[PDB]
């Protein structure tokens, strides 16, 4: 949904 | 790893900074704990230390997989933020060191890898084609080019579904078209896969090749993808049955033999369960897909009727969410534009009126349009058997002649035009 962080 | 928490900046640099590989490997680490905390990381602090050159650097190496793994970690999260951040990520040269690292014989580096292509190619389309550009097509579906996709591991191909679904992504301009077309065989083979996430993020992409041209839309039903997002579309999760609903709706725009296959599929034997669902967007989701069925062929409206799929018209324009209740106006005006009059009397015996015209008195100046335009629809049917008067005494009796009586002294021009002219050729 876009970006993501881990 | 105690020691590298909770590291200064200053520290990271004096670190990565040293000449030596281990002390780079544990300010590395200590960089990627600091970027990967939940309140506000330091994302700015990391950029205008000069960090990401570096990192980009350790990507490259191949003798010391543990450092390639925490600045492939470390990159990921600064790509993750705002399109300055991931521009700065794309500025240090990580594209190609990203897509390098796709064929690591470490899964978890290999991943990370996925994961930072899906950021950068997630900004937009000018990264997104960018990265296409410099060639992760291929080394991403060879990582899925196994016989059976439940050998690999859930949460790196739930990465994989999501970085293929960033690459479908965007508009203005949309994906390449030989892009598309090498990525769709494995977009559908994942859209048959057991997992919700992979379903969700798979019929996602389909959503987002499926919003645009007839030409695109042809591409992805060509594959015989329809049946399978119409069983999506039935899924008891949510996640899935948003975007599953999102690509049938896109399809619809197309032609009336592109919108034929979605019928054919079964998929208004669905709609009695989205056009009363609980969630307000599934319904106006699946109101405004049936706009989009009953603006096609008569024998289109037909099934539509057959399905009994018009009390559900009646319903949502009776008791819904504005925005849905406008999209059954849409549905409405398309139905008695292109209807048959036998099609068109039926939708007055199922009680569109009362519901139809309570909507006049919406601040809306469209959907007052659009139901007006619908009323001339109904009214020219009425004209071919000689039942004008029935329909303006059941106009009358709901308190409609009361609201189209006052539209006359309107603002909008299209408004006052239609109100002036039903009155004095019907009232």
């Amino acid at each position: 949904l876009g970006k993501r962080k881990y | 790893n105690q020691g590298t928490v909770n590291w200064s900046v200053e520290d990271i640099v004096k670190g990565i900074n040293s000449n030596n590989l281990e002390s780079q490997l544990q300010a590395t680490q200590a960089a990627r704990k600091l970027l990967s905390r939940e309140k506000q990381p330091p994302i700015d602090n990391i950029i205008r230390a000069g960090l990401i050159p570096k990192f980009v650097s350790f990507l490259g190496k191949t003798d010391c997989s543990p450092i390639q793994f925490e600045s492939a970690w470390a990159l990921t999260n600064i790509a993750s933020g705002t399109s300055e951040q991931t521009k700065a990520v794309v500025d240090g040269g990580a594209i190609p060191a990203f897509i390098s690292l796709l064929a690591s014989p470490h899964a978890h580096i290999s991943e990370q890898a996925v994961w930072a292509l899906g950021n950068i190619a997630g900004d937009g389309s000018a990264f997104r084609d960018l990265v296409i550009k410099h060639g992760a097509i291929d080394p991403l579906l060879a990582l899925l080019a196994v016989p059976d996709l439940s050998t690999l591991a859930c949460g790196y191909l739930r990465n994989l579904t999501w970085t293929l679904s960033n690459l479908c992504r965007n508009k203005n301009p949309a994906p390449p078209l030989d892009a598309v077309e090498q990525i769709l065989p494995t977009l559908v083979r994942l859209l048959h896969h057991n997992d919700p996430e992979v379903l969700a993020d798979s019929c996602w992409a389909i959503s987002y090749l499926t919003d645009g041209p007839n030409e695109r839309i042809e591409m992805v039903v060509k594959k015989g993808v329809v049946p399978q997002l119409v069983k999506l579309l039935g899924a008891t999760e949510l996640p899935i049955v948003t975007p599953a609903l999102r690509a049938i709706g896109n399809i619809v725009t197309g032609t009336d033999e592109q919108t034929q296959k979605v019928i054919d599929a079964g998929a208004l034997a669905v709609f009695p369960s989205l056009l009363t669902n609980p969630k307000t967007n599934i319904q106006k989701e699946a109101t405004w897909t049936m706009s989009n069925i009953t603006a096609g062929r008569q024998d289109q409206i037909q099934q539509v009727v057959n399905h009994g799929l018009v009390p559900f018209l009646v319903g949502v324009l009776s008791k819904a969410d504005f925005k849905t209740q406008k999209e059954a106006a849409w549905a409405i005006t398309n139905y008695t534009s292109g209807g048959t009059v036998e099609q068109i009397v039926y939708l007055v015996h199922c009680g569109i009126i009362e519901p139809l015209m309570n909507l006049l008195s919406a601040k809306d100046t469209k959907i007052i349009q659009v139901i007006l335009d619908a009323i001339s629809n109904i009214f020219q049917a009425a004209e071919k058997l000689g039942e004008t008067e029935k329909l303006s005494i059941m106009i009358e009796e709901c308190g409609g002649l009361d609201k189209i009586e006052a539209l006359q002294r309107h603002e909008n021009e299209s408004v006052y035009k239609a109100s002036l002219n039903l009155i004095e050729k019907y009232f």
